[PDB]
Order: structure tokens, then C-alpha cells, then sequence
């Protein structure tokens, strides 16, 4: 299936993913275009932070869903 | 249609709108008809603005008109002044499976004249008159903590960047990294104490406090006295999810009723549970009075 | 000690040691021309022990081109004697005398530094030899038309204590390897900033405690975050902690004598596009003396071909090295003239070299400096007949630029924004240039008043001029210097609120704008005005020994707003609140506490007392604002109101306890001191310092100082008479009972209730008055309270305390400034102004200037051309705009653009307002469409349109016919 | 090729570049070594201000050449 990801600047990118693809695979795919290394990325869907090892089917992410790319924060 | 489908179809049209926050006054002055935290700073700024700010704000408005997150778990709503894009109000609903779940949190956003060189200013209004600290990053005076919001030395990939940072990024940062399922471990140093029984008890105590705090302020006060900008959004959100909210609060009650290992945490948990019952009775009273939106 | 109330800004540049050394140095200045006068003025403002002005030449008409202390009535008198009386008024701490006798060997022995101007070759050689043989610093300065020459000889062994003027940088240590090449790693990947080969010292190191307080060690920067300090195996293992601080190592250099240095010169490059210029200028300046000896002591005639050829032949005969013959001819053609801005710049540089010689601070010129401003001349040159003298005070300037340029200057109109140091220097230079003396005018504006600290670097003001407006006083001062100058002065602050006076008509007859401001908002506003009115703008800024000039030319260069500066560094919320680790954090926290306690807590109470109808006004406020105001009024007027000074002392004691004991106990309760994370590092490690609550001791000077300052300020707030007796306050504070503290883990009805309590219990006879923070007054106790608060919070976290000097520098946001930098940058800016007035348009002629007088360093660059963008194949820059005339409706405006420019407007804005947008409500869109644009602007901006407004500026975001966004120039809408 | 960059405050930086790099790459290296964003950097060489989109060959910057990192100031 196809999914979108909105980057830091609001620029939307287009990706192709398996239902069983790990979020690590998705992170690598985003790096293949825009390059922030995966352990620095944070992927957002339905308000939950996705964890590296699960598949999109674990989160029930489905075709034409939009994801948000944010970064690991650091404390005040 | 399923209730989630109805919620998604109904809240989509009202994600980004404009509201009359400022009206004309005597002797060529203006007054605020809504409670904005940064009114003093708006008046101090006056008419100063950087030339790039207008283009940056136009691009940000274009982005926000379509790009705001929207789901049955959490959503973000943005209102701006009808005549000034640099004055905004943000409503964020708590994500599910978190202590903030189905709670409406309101923020005031003001873009300084130096934007986008300086980061925008954001302040939390849903603090219960400064008597509640909802998160380690959310101080009770309203100040919001984010690394993205600071130009101090930091690290280049962590600072506020004039090109690679945006309002949407800040909103998603708040909505997904501050409203975490376990807010207790947000504080640095406490992050590595997770997995131990003492850390689990401390997190349970923090969540028990946040449960009643959110039930009182994020739901009951928002239903009783909603903000003028988010009145109908709040009404629709609370009417469409009243059963889920009641079930979630009941589950919170049952979880708080479980036995505890330590007396120090047990006393606080029992007190928070009694307070949460007291607030949940009032919330049930208020929810039944909600007239169904057209 | 040094009088800080006068030298406040200069101390932050020089330092106490340097100023003490300059206070024991005697200066001899030979030659009192324009350059000598500038040197004397800057040195006197510097504050040397004494200065002796020696001169043998008599005042003439040609001297009035740059000497602002000489008048036509002074013709025939000795220049030094005439100018000594006026120069003495600049600084009463400096003893100024005049000498007219010969420069004998015994007379020279009394001076630490000797400056020689307009001296002949033989006298120069003799004095240089004597000074080098007897350990006297010697500086030789000359100015010939648009050329300059500076020579420095500070002795056979000169010691520099601070080579660069920069503050030491301290970094915090994460780990140190224990081997023969021990590597220090910074904390959480933060750049140390240490230069390669630097010397550092260590403190607060646990385990490697031998490195604590050790002598400086040479380091090797292995990367942006790591460096090596040599063998560390002889010490113990590193546990944690440690701070490495840079140490400034003194340097000793040797200066060659003049007699030697001439044949092997070392040149300081002033312009990197003219690397071959100094070599030719050295020979030209050396052969000028030979030409004078061969022509009865007469310089070559202005713009004379025969004299230029003779000088070229003399240069050829005197030296065997190849030289730029064209440069030699150009030098010979204008060597007889003299101009003001070049003299000011060279005087500023030479005065910095005098201060360097006196104090031993900063690196001197090593050894020759040659400068030129040949770009100010017209491309086609000046005809000889045009450069002939006309018996006027500008004869030396006509010898350079000609009479036609003088006529152009007389008719020029220029606007100077800000009358500070840069503003005063620009005013003096413009007056000496003859600008606006004919049909032109010089406009100067400033909203501030004269303060005592301003007299150190602003030479146009006097101690009796305090509390007077800056602009009017400067205008009168420069009117005295040159009676022909026409000046109009305003006491207004430039901005949107003063457009009634600075309207479009006012900017329409201007020829340029010179910026002398100290903030970015005014700079941006003046740029927007200059862009809209299409007039050149010259921007100047200084910081200590640093300075720059930027020149903006319409349709030629980018604007000051096209590029961006580093943002003002703010402090993380958690670093100010809970975990400070530097004195800056504590100082900012103390400033915030002062504001919140003495100003914000009383504004609402004062407003309620002053305004009888305040309650009914605040009863209509939306949200919880009425409650948030009423409860603050009640707290300020009833709960915390002190009825006596004893109550003020009790409140101060309780505030001290709450700030330095209770909150720290709470913080330690939240985070135990011995808390350690799972991986091993303790929570109270690295950037977080473990605090410890203080114990109140009346015998401790810090605690008593804080109690005194806080009690006196609190009494001042409520109008209670202050008790400025330390013993009385110490006696009173010992009787205060401190309650025990333990750590912890209907709205309309309330409004009416608080209103009732206010009208019943509260008294309107009170005199609540919020305090405005003033740092320049030593009797208001503001700075004392700030110092006490910051130092107490520092002792809370074991942060090294800072004295009153550093606290005033940091908390007060004081910008260091010195007179030399101001003079240099003003001279450079006036040179760019002259270039603009000439009529130059090609960007090679113009030069942005950058300088740092500490290194010394000076560099130039061509201004960048305006960026070019295309829409529908049409090129446009930031200077282009659309022209819409008449009165049109909003719909007519959109239709005009859609039909003529083929652009669909999706967002129309006016300043910060938003007239039209794609996401606006449909009702407001329908309402605003038929209205005229002026009415729409009035409705949206919520303010009336003043009659002086003849046009409006609109910014539009457009979409082309294909639906893609395109950048387009702004729109100038002409009102009917 | 090795070039030197001198800051207006007198600190010297050593860069390892090639006669074909672009000003953007030079600014990114300066960012790595110092920490200023590329848009806040003003590089002066031989009376010219280096602008983005060009290479060092156009400005004739060769080995052991010195650049100057200047900044504007807000006092007066
Ligand atoms: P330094 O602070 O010595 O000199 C700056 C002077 O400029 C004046 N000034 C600052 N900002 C403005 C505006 N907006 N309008 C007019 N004058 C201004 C300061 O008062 C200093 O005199």
C-alpha cells in the first residue's frame, strides 16, 4: 500500500510499504530520500509514537494514511 | 456510518478557521474580546514586523489549512485572528491510552515580529488557574518546554531552525511527545528508572493525579465554560464521544481501585480516586445536558 | 580608583588594569592639523594622565577643512595654543597643556608615547632614533588627500597582556582518558570552541584533583568536541566533573627602529583587493619629502600634470623597485588636499595605537599601515581649473574633489537617525564636509536625553548639557564649529507612530539616510522607508572594538533585511528555573525576580488607586482576567501591605527564606542529591549542580546586603520612608520569626466579593508605585539588590559569584563602546556617503567595511547585488513594485490584477494586517468586496487614515494561470 | 587543498576543501566546525563577498588562501 509522510517543513513525501513492513523499514525508506538517520527520527500516527519493530498492520495503518515526521526531543 | 467515521467527517471542516479576536475601540485603539495570554506582548510589538514574516506566515497558513493531524484518537484545531495571522489559539485533544485522553487542552500562540528567525511563543491555558502541572514539560504557570522552541546553543539538529522548523512540527511535537502514555518519565534522569517497582509506583501516582486533573479541567471546565473560538468544536467533540469518555473514566476508576504495594503511594492514590469520583459525578451530570449538535 | 560613572562603557572594553596603566602615561602630540586634532580628541576621551599639544605651524584658511576647533578669527595664531583651551573641556581628569618650543632630547624624556604628524624627514628620523634608543613609544601618522600612513615603534621589548580582547571561554568535562595522550571530551557533544595551541586550566575536577589550579597546559584540538592535554597517566583516575577554562598567555615582541624598518617593511593589509598598494604608497610617501626639498617646501599642485610627472620622476630616482606608476600619478595629483572623514578614521586608529602603547593591551600594528579611498574620486577625474582654490574654508577639499563637487555637497539633503556617538561623529563630519551649507539641509533626530555616561564617547556634549535633548545640543555644537551648516533637529523616535513628521513628503526630498541606531527594529523600519522611497542608506554598527559599515544603493544592492543576523540567545526554561549552572542564569533570574516583585505586583494596585472606575472597566474583561486582576489588587493592597518599615524588613526576611531555603528544599525533595540513573551517571551530574539551602547569618555581608536592599525597595514601593542604616536593619531583622516549612509531594460571586472587600477594607489614600529598573543610578539600590540576589542564588548552586561590574554588564544589557571605533566607523561611513553623492552606481566603487581595532583588522567587500526573480518571464528585484492608481474597490483591485498581470491573488496584506485571504469567512469576504480599499484598510487595521498618507503598501501572494504560486513585487497603491 | 578562515574576533579555522567544492559545502563545513548556520555566515575574500551557488574556482581561492568570516553589529 501507499502512505504519505509530512516532514519538518510540511513538505509531503510519497512512500510504498508492505502491510508487514517494520517501522524501521519505513524509517530507512524516508532516509533514502531525506536522510535524517533513523534513531533520530520519530514517526507519528493517531497521536502515538511508532516503535521501530512493529509492522503497520500492528498499528492498523492503511492505504493513503498520512504520517508525521518529528524528532526526539531533549528536556528543558 | 460508524461513530469514528462521523467524527472524522464532521471535525474535518473545522480544523483551521478564523475568529474575531480583536475589535475596533475608541480613539483609534483596539481591545481583545477573548482572553489571550500574549495580549501585552502584542501591544508592545505594535506594528513592527520583519519583511520575510508576511511570506512565512502566508506559507504557514497554506500548510495549516490542509496539513493538521486528524484522527479519532487525537486532533489539532487552530484559530487565527480574522485580520492578524500572528495571533493564534490551538486546541489539542489528548491521545487515547494516555492520562490526557479525550481532554481538550488550549494553547495561545503569538508569532514575534522577528519570525521565523525567532521561535514562536506558546503558552498553555488549560492549567486550572495555575494550580495544576499537567506534565514535567508543562509548568503550571503555562510555560511549555520544547528543545525545538529554543535558539540556545544546543545542537544544530535540535535548535529552532529558520528553514527546517515550522508551526506544524511544533504542534505535532507537543501532541505526541508531551502527551505521552507515561508522562512521569518525561523528566530527564527519571527515564532510566522505568521497569523498577518504585518507578512503576511513581508513574502510577503521577497518572492518578493527572487523571483527576484532566477530568476536572480538560473536560468539565471546557464543557461548562468553553472558549469562544472553540465552543462548537468542543461541544461536538464531547457530544460525539460521551460514551467513550464515560467508559474510559470508569476504567480509570477501576484501575485506581486496585491494591497498592506501598502505603505512601496508596494514600495518594486513594485520595486521587475519591477526587476523581467527585469530578466524574459532575461530568456525568454535565454530559447529559449536552443538546445534540445540528 | 577609576570613576566608573564616567568610564562605564569604556571599562568593559579596556579593563581596570589597562585603565590604571593609561592613567599613569604622559602623551606628546606633535602637529595639530585635522588628523592631530582627531588623535588628541580621542586620546583625551580615552583618559590618559596628561597630553601635551606641540605645534610650530600657524592656523590658515586651508586648516579649516578638518580642524573643527579653529575659526577664521584664529588665523595667524598657533594651532596648538588655539585648540588647547577647547580640547581641555573634553575631559577634566586629563591635564592638557600646549608647548611651542623645540623638541629637545631632554623634553622628550617626559613622555611615554610620542606622536609625530606633519614632521619633516630629518626631524622624524632624529626623533625616531632618540625614542628607540631611550625606550619611548613612537607613532608617526600622515594624511595626504585620500591616502594615509601609520607607523608604530613601541620599543625593543613590548609586552602584550591580552592579544585579542576576547573573554576566556570555559567548557565542561565529560570524560578524560588516562594514558600518554589523554583526551578531554566535552559534555553531551557541545563544542568547546578552543583554538589550536591554546592554554587551559582545570578546576572542580574529581579524581584528577592534581589538575585543579594547575599551571596552563598547551592543548591540541583533535576535533570540534575533543582535545588532548598531553600525558595524564601520572595522575589518578577521572571520576566526574571538571571545568576547563581558557587562559590568556602574554606575548613579547620586538619592534624594529624606523631607520631599519623602512628598508624591510611589514605591511598590515587594509584592503585585500589592493595587495600591491602598500608597496607603492611606501615609496610615494618617502619620496614626498624629497619632492618638497626639491621644490622650496611646496607640495605638487592639485591635479597638475607637470608636477605629477616630476613626482613620478622623483619616485623613479629614489627607488629601484617597480611601482604602480598610475597610482604614483594619482597620489601626486591629490597629495596637497585634505578631507575630514579620512582624518577622523586615521585619528581613531592612531589613538587606539596610543592606548595600546600606554596600557599594553591588544596587538599593535606591525609595523606599517597604508590606507586609501581612491574610489571617492570621479571616474573621469577632476579638471585642474576646477580644483583651484577660491579663498574658502573648503580649499583643501576642493583641491581633492573640485568646486563642482562642493556645489553638489552644498545642495545635498541627508537624514541622520540617532544622535549617539556615531550620530555625533557623523554630524561633525557632515558639518566639516560642507554638506547642506547651500540650499541643502542636515536632519538629525533622537528621542533620548544626555546622560553622564554618554560624555565619555560623545565629544559634542558637556557636563552642563545633562538632561538636555541629544539632537538639539548636537545641532548647536556643530553649528558653532561651522557657522554655515543648516541643521534641523527633531526629538522624535522613528517608527510608525511618528510618520506625521517623517511622512512620504519628508522622505521625497531626501538624498540619503545615515543610520546611527542601537537596535534592530529601527534599522528594519529605516530600511523599509528607504526601500519604499528609493534613496540610498548607509548603515553603521559597533560593539566594543568591532565595527561595520553596509551601503545600500537603490536598484543596485540588496537591503540590510535581505540578510540575517544571529538571534538573541535565550535561556532554557529549566535552566533559569531549577538548574542554573552559570552566573548569567542567576543574573537573569534576579532581574526577573526584581521585575515580578517590585513592578508587576503593584501595577494593578496603582491603576486601581488612580482610576476610580477601574473596577467597572476590569469587570468587562473576558475569561478569568477579572479574577486574575482583582486577586492581585487585593494581595497588593490588603494582604501584603506593610504598615511600617519593620513589616518591610519582615517581608524581606521571609522572601529571602522562601527563595533560598524553602524552594531549594522542595527541589531537593523532588530530586534527591544522591540520585543515580540506571546506567551509572548521577542525576546531579554534568550541567546540573546539586544545590544546598543556605543558613541565614546576619553577620554575613551578602545576607545583610540583600535584606537591606529588599527592605528599602519594598518601603519605596509603598511610600514608607526608607531607613538607610545597616545597623538598624541588622537589629530589626534578628527579631523576625520564620515559620517552619515542610516539602510537599460562582466566578461572578467571587468577583463581587473581591470588589466588596476592595471598597470596604482597602484604602485609596495609599501611594503604591511600581519601580522602574535603573542601572546607571547608584543611590536607588536596584543594582545592589540585583547583585545580592544573583550572588545568593550562585552560592546556592556553588556557582562562582560575580562582582558589581560584571553583574551590571550582564543584567543591564550594557553594550561596550569606545570612541576610537566610533570615529573609525564614522569616517568610513562618511567616505561611503561621499561616494554616493559623487554619483557612483557600479558596485566595485562601493565597499562594505568591517573592522576590529584589537587585532588590528580591517577589511572591505563589494555589496551583493539584489536577488533576481522571474514571473511570466519578467525580472524583478526587491526595488521593483506594481503601480495602482486611483480609488478602487477590493473586487476591482483583484480584477485589475487578474486581468492585467494574469495573477490570482490568494492573500492580500497590509503590514501586519490581512485584508483578503482564501480562507476568510464568506460573510466578511462579501462585506469587504464592494468597499474601497481605503475603507477596507481602515476597518482591518482598526485605525483612521491620517491625511498625510498619500499611498499604501500591499503584499500579495499570487497564483499563475496554471495554479502554482509565484513570488511578485509589492504593490504601491496611490490614494486619490 | 587546505584553506584558512579567520573570524572577525581573531579565531583561525582550518578546512580541507577541493578547488571544485561549492560555497554551500564550504559553509556546511564551517557549520560543522563552528556552529553558525550557513545563512548567518559572511565570507569575504579579495574584496568579494562569497555567494551561494558558486564554486571556489570562480573566486580563484587556491591552497593556503585566507577567508574572512565577518558579522554585522547592533550598537551605535
Ligand atoms: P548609542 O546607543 O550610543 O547610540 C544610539 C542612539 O540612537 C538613539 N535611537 C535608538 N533608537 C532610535 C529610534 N527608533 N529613533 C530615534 N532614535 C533612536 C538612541 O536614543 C541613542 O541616542
Amino acid at each position: 500500500m501507499q502512505i504519505f509522510v509530512k516532514t519538518l517543513t510540511g513538505k509531503t513525501i510519497t512512500l510504498e510499504v508492505e502491510p508487514s513492513d517494520t517501522i524501521e523499514n519505513v524509517k530507512a525508506k524516508i532516509q533514502d530520500k531525506e536522510g535524517i538517520p533513523p534513531d533520530q527520527q520519530r514517526l507519528i500516527f493517531a497521536g502515538k509514537q511508532l516503535e521501530d519493530g512493529r509492522t503497520l498492520s500492528d498499528y492498523n495503518i492503511q492505504k493513503e494514511s498520512t504520517l508525521h515526521l518529528v524528532l526526539r526531543l531533549r528536556g528543558a | 456510518k460508524s461513530i469514528e467515521q462521523r467524527y472524522l467527517e464532521l471535525m474535518k471542516k473545522r480544523q483551521f478557521d478564523t475568529f474575531d479576536m480583536i475589535v475596533e475601540s475608541d480613539n483609534n485603539s483596539f481591545r481583545f474580546v477573548v482572553s489571550h495570554h500574549f495580549e501585552k506582548m502584542v501591544r508592545l510589538a505594535g506594528d513592527r514586523y520583519h519583511p520575510s514574516r508576511v511570506k512565512r506566515l502566508a506559507q504557514e497558513a497554506v500548510t495549516l489549512s490542509t496539513s493538521l493531524p486528524l484522527s479519532f484518537s487525537s486532533s489539532v484545531f487552530v484559530r487565527c485572528d480574522t485580520d492578524r495571522l500572528d495571533i493564534m489559539k490551538v486546541l489539542i485533544t489528548g491521545p487515547a491510552d494516555t492520562p490526557y485522553a479525550n481532554g481538550c487542552f488550549e494553547f495561545d500562540v503569538f508569532f514575534p515580529p522577528d519570525y521565523p528567525n525567532q521561535p514562536m511563543l506558546i503558552n498553555l491555558e488549560t492549567t486550572g488557574r495555575h494550580s495544576v502541572r499537567f506534565n514535567p514539560n508543562l509548568y503550571n504557570d503555562g510555560k511549555v518546554c520544547l528543545s525545538v522552541l529554543n535558539t540556545w546553543h544546543g545542537r544544530p539538529e535540535e535548535k529552532w531552525n529558520a528553514q527546517t522548523s515550522s508551526f506544524l512540527q511544533v504542534l505535532v511535537s507537543i501532541q505526541s511527545l508531551i502527551l505521552v502514555p507515561e508522562p512521569y518519565f518525561n523528566e530527564p534522569g527519571f527515564e532510566r528508572s522505568r521497569g523498577s517497582p518504585s518507578g512503576t509506583n511513581s508513574s502510577r501516582e503521577y497518572n492518578s493525579n493527572i487523571y483527576q486533573a484532566c477530568v476536572r479541567w480538560a473536560m468539565l471546565e471546557q464543557i461548562r465554560s468553553p472558549s469562544q473560538c472553540f465552543k462548537d468544536v468542543i461541544h461536538k467533540h464531547f457530544w460525539l464521544k460521551r460514551e467513550e469518555i464515560c467508559a474510559q473514566i470508569e476504567g480509570w476508576i477501576e484501575e485506581l481501585g486496585k491494591p497498592q504495594y506501598t502505603e505512601r503511594a496508596s494514600r495518594t492514590i486513594s485520595f486521587n480516586s475519591m477526587v476523581l469520583r467527585r469530578h466524574y459525578r459532575h461530568l456525568r451530570e454535565e454530559l447529559s445536558k449536552l443538546k445534540p449538535p445540528r | 580608583d577609576i570613576d566608573e560613572s564616567l568610564y562605564s562603557r569604556q571599562l568593559y572594553v579596556l579593563g581596570h588594569d589597562a585603565m590604571r596603566r593609561m592613567a599613569n602615561s604622559d602623551i606628546l602630540l606633535s602637529g595639530l592639523g585635522g588628523l592631530g586634532l582627531e588623535i588628541a580628541k580621542n586620546v583625551i576621551l580615552g583618559g590618559v594622565k596628561s597630553i601635551t599639544l606641540h605645534d610650530t605651524a600657524t592656523c590658515g584658511l586651508h586648516d579649516l577643512s578638518s580642524q573643527f576647533y579653529l575659526t577664521e578669527a584664529d588665523i595667524g595664531k598657533n594651532r596648538a595654543e588655539a585648540s588647547c583651551a577647547q580640547l581641555a573641556e573634553l575631559n577634566n581628569y586629563v591635564r592638557t597643556v600646549s608647548h611651542t618650543g623645540p623638541l629637545t632630547e631632554e623634553f622628550l624624556r617626559k613622555f611615554r608615547v610620542v606622536v609625530l604628524t606633519n614632521s619633516d624627514g630629518e626631524e622624524q628620523q632624529r626623533i625616531a632614533k632618540f625614542a628607540h634608543e631611550n625606550g619611548i613609544a613612537l607613532i608617526i601618522a600622515e594624511t595626504r588627500g585620500l591616502f594615509a600612513k601609520v607607523f608604530c615603534d613601541f620599543g625593543e621589548s613590548f609586552t602584550i597582556y591580552d592579544q585579542d580582547g576576547t573573554q576566556p571561554i570555559s567548557t565542561m568535562i565529560a570524560s578524560i582518558t588516562h594514558d600518554a595522550q589523554g583526551v578531554v571530551t566535552c559534555l553531551d557533544e557541545t563544542r568547546h570552541g578552543f583554538n589550536d595551541g591554546d592554554y587551559v586550566t582545570f578546576s572542580e575536577v574529581q579524581g584528577m584533583q592534581e589538575l585543579n589550579g594547575c599551571q596552563p597546559l598547551k592543548i591540541t584540538v583533535l576535533g570540534p568536541y575533543t582535545f588532548s592535554i598531553g600525558d595524564t597517566s601520572k595522575f589518578g583516575e577521572y571520576k566526574s566533573g571538571g571545568v576547563a577554562t581558557q587562559v590568556k598567555m602574554p606575548k613579547t615582541i620586538s619592534f624594529k627602529p624606523l631607520a631599519q624598518a623602512t628598508e624591510e617593511p611589514e605591511f598590515l593589509i587594509s584592503d585585500f583587493a589592493k595587495l600591491d598598494s602598500p608597496a607603492t604608497l611606501h615609496v610615494a610617501f618617502n619620496a614626498l619629502s624629497c619632492y618638497r626639498k626639491a621644490h622650496n617646501g611646496a607640495l605638487p599642485r592639485p591635479w597638475n600634470e607637470e608636477d605629477a610627472n616630476s613626482f613620478l620622476e622623483v619616485v623613479r630616482a629614489s627607488s629601484n623597485a617597480e611601482v604602480d606608476e598610475k597610482l604614483v600619478l594619482q597620489f601626486a595629483k591629490i597629495c596637497s588636499g585634505n578631507t575630514c572623514p579620512l582624518d577622523a578614521a586615521v585619528g581613531g586608529i592612531v589613538a587606539q595605537e596610543v592606548l595600546k602603547a600606554c596600557s599594553g593591551k591588544f596587538t599593535p600594528i606591525y609595523q606599517w599601515l597604508y590606507f586609501d579611498a581612491l574610489e571617492c574620486l570621479p571616474t573621469e577625474g577632476v579638471e585642474e581649473a576646477d580644483a583651484q582654490p577660491v579663498g574658502s574654508r573648503y580649499d583643501s577639499q576642493i583641491a581633492i574633489f573640485g568646486k563642482k563637487f562642493q556645489e553638489k555637497l552644498a545642495d545635498s539633503k541627508w537624514f541622520i537617525v540617532g544622535a549617539g556617538a556615531i550620530g555625533c561623529e557623523l554630524l561633525k563630519n557632515f558639518g566639516m564636509l560642507g554638506l547642506g551649507t547651500g540650499n541643502g539641509q542636515i536632519f538629525v533626530t533622537d528621542m533620548d536625553l544626555i546622560e553622564k555616561s554618554n560624555l565619555n564617547r560623545q565629544f559634542l556634549f558637556r557636563p552642563h548639557d545633562v538632561q538636555k535633548p541629544k539632537s538639539m545640543t548636537a545641532a548647536d555644537a556643530i553649528k558653532r564649529m561651522n557657522p554655515e551648516v543648516n541643521v534641523t533637529a527633531y526629538e522624535l523616535r522613528v517608527g510608525a507612530e511618528t510618520e506625521k513628521v517623517f511622512s512620504e513628503d519628508f522622505f521625497g526630498k531626501l538624498d540619503g539616510v545615515a543610520n546611527a541606531l542601537d537596535n534592530v527594529d529601527a534599522r528594519i523600519y529605516m530600511d523599509r522607508k528607504c526601500i519604499f522611497n528609493r534613496i540610498p542608506l548607509v548603515e553603521t554598527g559597533t560593539l566594543g572594538t568591532l565595527g561595520n559599515v553596509q551601503v545600500i544603493v537603490p536598484f543596485a544592492t540588496e537591503s540590510y533585511s535581505s540578510s540575517q543576523d544571529p538571534p538573541e540567545k535565550s535561556i532554557p526554561i529549566c535552566t533559569l528555573k531549577n538548574f542554573p549552572n552559570a552566573i548569567e542564569h542567576t543574573l537573569q533570574w534576579a532581574r526577573d525576580a526584581f521585575e515580578g516583585v517590585f513592578k508587576q505586583s503593584a501595577e494593578n494596585a496603582a491603576q486601581y488607586i488612580a482610576d476610580p472606575q477601574f473596577t467597572e472597566r476590569i469587570a468587562k474583561l473576558p475569561g478569568i482576567q477579572p479574577l486574575e486582576i482583582l486577586d492581585s489588587i487585593k494581595k497588593a493592597l490588603i494582604d501584603d501591605k506593610p504598615k511600617s518599615f519593620a513589616h518591610c524588613v519582615e517581608w524581606a526576611r521571609l522572601y529571602w527564606e522562601d527563595q533560598y531555603v524553602n524552594q531549594i528544599k522542595q527541589l531537593l525533595f523532588n530530586f534527591p542529591p544522591d540520585q543515580i540513573t540506571s546506567s551509572g551517571q548521577p542525576f546531579w551530574s554534568g550541567p546540573k549542580r546539586c544545590p544546598d539551602p543556605l543558613v541565614f547569618d546576619v553577620n554575613d555581608p551578602m545576607h545583610l546586603d540583600f535584606i537591606y536592599a529588599a527592605a528599602n525597595l519594598r518601603a519605596e514601593v509603598y511610600g514608607i520612608e526608607q531607613v538607610r542604616n545597616r545597623e538598624t536593619i541588622a537589629e530589626l531583622v534578628q527579631k523576625v520569626k520564620v515559620p517552619e516549612f515542610k516539602p510537599r509531594s460562582l466566578d461572578q460571586d467571587r468577583v463581587d466579593k473581591i470588589i466588596s472587600e476592595l471598597l470596604k477594607n482597602a484604602d485609596k489614600s495609599s501611594k503604591i508605585t511600581p519601580l522602574e529598573f535603573e542601572k546607571d543610578d547608584d543611590s536607588n539600590l536596584h543594582m545592589d539588590f540585583i547583585v545580592a540576589c544573583s550572588n545568593l542564588r550562585a552560592a546556592n548552586y556553588k556557582i562562582p559569584p560575580a562582582d558589581r561590574h560584571k553583574s551590571k554588564l550582564i543584567a543591564g544589557k550594557i553594550i561596550p563602546a569606545i570612541a576610537t571605533t566610533t570615529s573609525v566607523l564614522s569616517g568610513l561611513a562618511v567616505l561611503e556617503v561621499i561616494k554616493l553623492i559623487v554619483g557612483h552606481r557600479d558596485l566595485v566603487k562601493f565597499k562594505n567595511g568591517f573592522a576590529n581595532l584589537a587585532l588590528p583588522f580591517m577589511a572591505f567587500s563589494e555589496p551583493l547585488p539584489a536577488a533576481k526573480n522571474t514571473y511570466y518571464g519578467k525580472e524583478w528585484t526587491l526595488w521593483d513594485r506594481f503601480e495602482v492608481t486611483g480609488e478602487l474597490s477590493l473586487q476591482e483591485f483583484l480584477n485589475y490584477f487578474e486581468e492585467n498581470e494574469k495573477l490570482k491573488i490568494t492573500m492580500l496584506s497590509q503590514g501586519v494586517s490581512m485584508l483578503y485571504s482564501f480562507f476568510m469567512p464568506k460573510a466578511k469576504c462579501s462585506e469587504r468586496l464592494p468597499l474601497p480599499m481605503s475603507e477596507v484598510v481602515r476597518r482591518v487595521s482598526k485605525r483612521r487614515l491620517e491625511p498625510h498618507e498619500r499611498s499604501l503598501v500591499f503584499e500579495i501572494c499570487c497564483n499563475d494561470v496554471d495554479g502554482e504560486d509565484v513570488e511578485v513585487p509589492y504593490v504601491r497603491y496611490t490614494l486619490p
